């Protein structure tokens, strides 16, 4: 998946809701991050990457805080984290070979809610920005 | 000062366990029991910390273990807490891509790798770099 | 590495119930017991094998009741890898038994006599890790003057540090304060910052029952503590955590501070109070890194300063700004951070000077009563509640 293509030579860009969308489109068709487990190191990587080829100050990508699926802040990103169950995080760290810094083995140390966070998909952040009306505080 | 640091799976099998305080195993084993029970019913929604009479448990889970140092309680809670994930990585970096079993096949020299950072119930090494080049340094020896 | 330890650990993975685990447990203990009262002696490595896998056995939670003697044999060794399984061993087995005292103790004296860096540190870890008794009558008065020696290397200057330290927990008696003291303390000093953070607990632990012989340990961490908050990421890049410097030396400098009142010569009192300033701006400071291992670092020190700051109740400015920041932790998204401010807003209280200050918080932390979900935070809560 595209954290693996990942994993300042660009001048700046604004983003903007085309931005956004476009972007949102842009990681899909090149595979990934649905499905992929939320690490801050993991959004570092994958921040770093669209602002060096792209020219997006990584600012942009915040999420409405926990618990329960969290909202992208910028219109137009169609990418929510959304919390793992239980049973699938215990199920997932089943056995005596898996990595103790995979960001699955962490269990949400890197979230303040301290939740299992995965990113999915969601076509209605494009026409309805869900943040805004869950918390026009932060607009 | 450190009471004792453990090292402990989901299951209750202890990995690595240091004890820098005189404990009979009467009262260890019961210690070890203690600190199972505590860690594994503690969700995300809790605190790093748990508060005894006597001590303090700082205790931080990663894949299926669980690292539980325990500290009087006037210690610095989240020195501590930060202590244990400069040990795992520094383990990481040992092991590369460290995984439990990782700490049962070379249990002989997770017990170095402790004593580079931690010793007589103290902080002793913080450094991933001395710690990792001592650790390189010794693999060479006969 | 050694195969047949490995065979060994993964034949006891592959047992399917206690019982067959315990069958082929004895079933080694056997075949060991059978080699060591055997008409071959023993290889170095075989021998050093052996006792890693009584040692297997041990850690598993079966009690052995041999091994003791081929482990001090192993002590002898000029070979590290045999040197440190048998030192290893003789740490997590410990025998009352008088006749192997003297047998280790004789191996620790070799060990300490020779100039090697890498057998020091292993006989100073190993009377740190036993601490007993009878092994600080034997070493109490040799360790510090290794520690304090000039031309001991820095790695074993750390080990020797702390393993006094164990000496004068342990036995407090044979450890009196000497000539090594001054020594001591001008160890601050050093270059290496791992001898600093061993030297710096020795200090405060030493401090505690005896102030006066240590005062001058005041001046020095100040210094350091100043240099090491301002210092740049290229000057300390070795122990530099997640961008912040030295965050556990820091926090240890902070709290031998602790120990003692303000500094009486002005200009220290001075270099402090601008330090701790410092380190209250740079938590407000834009965060350089969005990882927690950054923030956990940065806050540590953070805490650990406010902490000095209310023992002090010296400086107003600084016990006004630290009631600040605390206050605007009860907000804040992390259970942890919450817990911890609202413990140390509770000694805050008693502060004269800062009472009501805290007092403003009062609405804070009653909404908090309301809402919060974890039970240990509502204690800490509930505590200020009556600490007002």
């Amino acid at each position: 998946x595209x954290x693996x293509x990942x994993x300042p030579q660009v001048p700046l860009r604004p983003m903007t809701y085309k931005a956004a969308v476009d972007l949102s489109h842009f990681l899909k068709e090149k595979g990934g991050l649905e499905g992929l487990i939320h690490s801050q190191r993991r959004q570092d990587i994958l921040d770093l990457w669209i602002y060096h080829t792209q020219g997006y100050f990584p600012d942009w990508q915040n999420y409405t805080p926990g618990p329960g699926v969290r909202y992208p802040l910028t219109f137009g990103w169609c990418y929510k984290l959304v919390p793992v169950e239980p049973d699938k995080v215990e199920e997932a760290n089943k056995g005596e070979n898996t990595s103790l810094l995979h960001p699955v083995s962490l269990h949400g140390m890197d979230d303040p809610e301290r939740e299992v966070l995965e990113w999915r998909f969601d076509s209605r952040l494009a026409f309805h920005h869900v943040a805004r009306e869950l918390h026009p505080e932060y607009f | 000062m450190i009471r004792f640091i453990l090292i402990q799976n989901r299951a209750g099998k202890t990995r690595l366990a240091k004890w820098y305080m005189q404990f009979d195993d009467d009262e260890k084993q019961k210690l070890i029991e203690e600190v199972h029970a505590v860690v594994t019913v503690r969700d995300a929604k809790h605190t790093n910390f748990v508060e005894f009479r006597n001590f303090k448990i700082i205790y931080r889970r990663y894949a299926g273990l669980y690292f539980c140092i325990c500290v009087d309680v006037n210690d610095n809670n989240l020195a501590y807490l930060e202590a244990i994930h400069n040990f795992v990585e520094v383990l990481n970096e040992y092991f590369h891509n460290v995984c439990e079993l990782d700490l049962v096949f070379n249990f002989y020299k997770v017990y170095t790798v402790v004593d580079e950072m931690f010793l007589a119930g103290e902080i002793r090494e913080t450094s991933q770099t001395k710690v990792l080049k001592q650790l390189l340094m010794l693999q060479s020896l006969e | 590495g050694m195969r047949g330890l490995a065979v060994f650990i993964s034949d006891i993975r592959n047992c399917k119930s206690k019982e067959a685990e315990i069958k082929r447990i004895n079933k080694e203990l056997a075949n060991i017991r059978s080699k060591f009262k055997g008409d071959k002696a023993l290889d170095g490595y075989s021998k050093k094998k052996y006792v890693c896998k009584l040692l297997f056995i041990f850690l598993l939670g079966h009690d052995i009741d041999f091994g003791h003697m081929e482990a001090v044999n192993l002590l002898s060794s000029n070979r590290y890898t045999e040197k440190q399984i048998g030192y290893l061993f003789i740490s997590v087995l410990v025998n009352s038994n008088s006749e192997l005292i003297r047998l280790i103790n004789n191996a620790i004296k070799n060990d300490l006599a020779s100039r090697n860096p890498t057998f020091m540190g292993l006989a100073l870890h190993c009377i740190a890790n036993v601490g007993s008794r009878e092994m600080a009558e034997a070493f109490a008065g040799e360790i510090p003057k290794i520690l304090v020696a000039g031309d001991t290397m820095d790695s074993v200057k750390q080990s020797a540090a702390l393993c006094l330290l164990r000496l004068y927990r342990t036995s407090p008696d044979l450890v009196p304060m000497g000539d090594w003291t001054s020594r001591v303390v001008h160890l601050l000093n050093d270059q290496h910052l791992g001898v600093v953070t061993a030297a710096t607990s020795l200090i405060t632990t030493l401090a505690q029952k005896n102030p006066e012989e240590f005062k001058t340990s005041v001046s020095l961490a100040v210094s350091r503590l100043s240099r090491i908050v301002t210092s740049a990421s290229t000057d300390l890049q070795d122990y530099t955590y997640y961008f912040v410097p030295a965050p556990w030396l820091s926090v240890k400098l902070l709290r031998l501070l602790q120990c003692y009142p303000p500094p009486e010569d002005p200009a220290v009192r001075g270099r402090l109070t601008e330090c701790l300033e410092t380190i209250l701006n740079k938590a407000q400071e834009p965060p350089k890194s969005k990882k927690v291992q950054h923030s956990n670092a940065k806050n540590a020190v953070l805490f650990e300063a406010i902490s000095l700051i209310i023992h002090h109740d010296s400086e107003p400015n600084l016990l006004v700004r630290a009631c600040n920041q605390l206050g605007q932790f009860l907000q804040h998204r992390e259970t942890n951070l919450r817990y911890l401010a609202l413990e140390s807003m509770c000694t805050l209280a008693s502060s004269e000077f800062s009472h009501e200050a805290v007092k403003t918080h009062i609405e804070t932390v009653i909404n908090a009563l309301k809402t919060e979900r974890d039970v240990s935070v509502r204690q800490r809560a509930v505590d200020l509640l009556y600490a007002m």
